[PDB]
């Protein structure tokens, strides 16, 4: 039942189901609940909640959102989820014009890269990091959220889903059709959104996968065997892709310091096995004298 | 190697004393039997097959029947029905395809309904309080190939064949955890192909000897010795395939020098 549940308002809606504010009526307590019909669903629970409930049960930890409670009526299942005020692409937009604080970004990244360690170090990859889906409050936390598109990897991986992450955040080893992939992709990810924080807008902006790739190929370089081994071989890789050289991050990043420039570097590099993993990252010198400010 | 390959490892083994079922809860099931279980685990390999389904959902399904055979009493004609709700949610949980309820309802030759299955589906979750991401002997088995000097491909199809007729008899199989039984699995593939033996590598990262692993290789090497025999003949069968490099043919050994 959910009868001490009173509706405040729709937040919006993810990889599945429709997130709503809501409020316990007994203890006062303000929470999203995501509800799925299970009647117009003539397979089942579906196999994103299924995901999303059985690995957010195992991630306990500050930047993942916690889940509350699971609830099964009529039809219907809900997720009952810890609530938080905003996410980080309304924060963006409302500092389009005076940019999000230099330290701020430096304590978001370092929350960020604190999430996706402990998701890679549970063998989960989230493998839909976007803006959208990162959640923030009033004391300076954010947190990872929507696990719908997540999923368990095993050591080593075999081939999952190809249909996977939201197209601007997109690795290339996914865009050029590679056989395996793991938890790379979600750095790659992540590199973009640290971009798109120092900036103010998409990295990557692409309208299809074409375009994608060649936006990554204009501003990092289009790669090649001697910076990515295998590249010219995969099985989306065409050997007419013009040949464009790789621009200096100075232009790229302009407001970011010589440290921000190499972790973004290394989160952006070409061959997912030399990019940085979430644990590297946080040893970066970038993040020596991170602080944790409010927004 | 990957910097979380040991945190992977080390939570796998947390996980698995977690998601281990009860294992005397056959003897407190009036109404079924270790036979009945096997002939079931039997028909989810065959099932596997004919959707091409992948080894590790295999493994899932029978973790998720145990853990909820240890907490409901199941009459015989109901058996199959947890089976098929349990295989479906290892393929939703696993798969990237997963075949449709339909497929499921079909495979049964109707003895369910769709609205059966459906509904035993929500009944094993609410029992594993959705807790469905379970360590496997096959988890802990792709791990351990990576210490292999050097890779054969003859050793791992053997190692999975052990593994998986591991999963049919539940006495004595569910005294072992995955990763025992893994250990075992791979030591007895390894010795067979190559004569080689569970590496130095892997009693550092297992914390495993040799010996201790002993009384599941035991059981494992008469489970091997008889296994042209035994009423379930489908592991066998599909390891037969050229895929698996036809190990299923290959003769076990008569000794283990231990
Ligand atoms: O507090 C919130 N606010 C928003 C969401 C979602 C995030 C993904 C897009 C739809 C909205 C949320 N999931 C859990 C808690 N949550
Ligand atoms: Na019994």
């Amino acid at each position: 039942s959910m009868e001490n549940f009173q509706k405040v308002e729709k937040i919006g809606e993810g990889t599945y189901g429709v997130v709503y504010k809501a409020r316990n009526k007994l203890t006062g307590e303000v929470v999203a609940l995501k509800k799925i019909r299970l009647d117009t669903e003539t397979e089942g629970v579906p196999s994103t909640a299924i995901r999303e409930i059985s690995l957010l049960k195992e991630l306990n930890h500050p930047n993942i959102v916690k889940l509350l409670d699971v609830i099964h009526t009529e039809n219907k299942l809900y997720l009952v989820f810890e609530f938080l005020h905003q996410d980080l692409k309304k924060f963006m937009d409302a500092s389009a014009l005076t940019g999000i604080p230099l330290p701020l970004i430096k304590s978001y990244l370092f929350q960020l890269l604190q999430g996706l360690a402990f998701c890679h170090s549970h063998r989960v990859l989230h493998r839909d990091l976007k803006p959208q889906n990162l959640l923030i409050n009033t004391e300076g936390a954010i947190k990872l959220a929507d696990f719908g598109l997540a999923r368990a990897f095993g050591v080593p991986v075999r081939t999952y889903t190809h249909e996977v992450v939201t197209l601007w955040y997109r690795a290339p080893e996914i865009l050029l059709g590679c056989k395996y992939y793991s938890t790379a992709v979600d750095i790659w990810s992540l590199g973009c959104i640290f971009a798109e924080m120092v900036t103010r807008r998409a990295l990557f902006p692409g309208d299809s996968e074409i375009d994608q790739l060649f936006r990554i190929f204009r501003t990092l370089g289009t790669p090649d065997e001697v910076v990515w081994p295998g590249v010219t071989s995969m099985p989306d890789y065409k050997p007419s892709f013009p040949k464009w050289a790789r621009q200096d991050f100075s232009k790229v990043v302009p407001p970011l310091d010589e440290d921000g420039r190499s972790l973004l570097s290394q989160m952006l590099h070409y061959d997912p096995n030399k990019r940085i993993s979430a644990k590297a990252a946080l040893a970066h010198p970038f993040f020596q004298d991170v602080t944790k400010p409010v927004p | 190697v990957p910097d979380y390959h040991e945190d992977i490892h080390t939570y796998l083994r947390e996980m698995e004393v977690k998601c281990k079922p009860k294992v005397g809860y056959m003897k407190k099931q009036p109404d079924i039997t270790n036979s009945m279980r096997a002939i079931l685990v039997d028909w989810l390999v065959e099932v596997g097959e004919e959707y091409k389904l992948q080894n590790e959902t295999l493994h899932l399904a029978v973790n998720y029947i145990d853990r909820f055979l240890s907490s409901m009493s199941v009459l015989r004609g109901k058996l199959q029905l947890v089976g098929t709700a349990a295989m479906l949610l290892a393929s939703k949980f696993e798969e990237i395809y997963p075949p449709e309820v339909a497929e499921f309802v079909y495979i049964t030759d109707d003895t369910y309904t769709k609205k059966q299955v459906l509904r035993m589906e929500h009944l094993v979750l609410k029992v594993l309080t959705f807790d469905l991401a379970a360590p496997t002997v096959n988890q802990f088995l792709t791990q351990y190939f990576l210490h292999q000097q050097p890779a054969n491909c003859k050793v791992e199809s053997l190692a999975m064949f052990l593994g998986e007729l591991s999963l049919i008899d539940a006495d004595p199989y569910l005294k072992y955890l995955p990763s025992v039984i893994a250990g075992a699995a791979f030591h007895l593939a390894l010795y067979t192909v190559t004569g080689q033996s569970w590496p130095e590598s892997l009693i550092r990262k297992t914390g495993y000897t040799l010996e201790s692993l002993k009384p599941c290789l035991m059981d494992l090497h008469q489970t091997y010795l008889k296994a042209p025999q035994h009423a379930q003949q489908s592991i066998r069968e599909k390891y037969k395939n050229s895929k698996y490099h036809g190990v299923s043919l290959l003769n076990p050994p008569e000794t283990l020098n231990l």
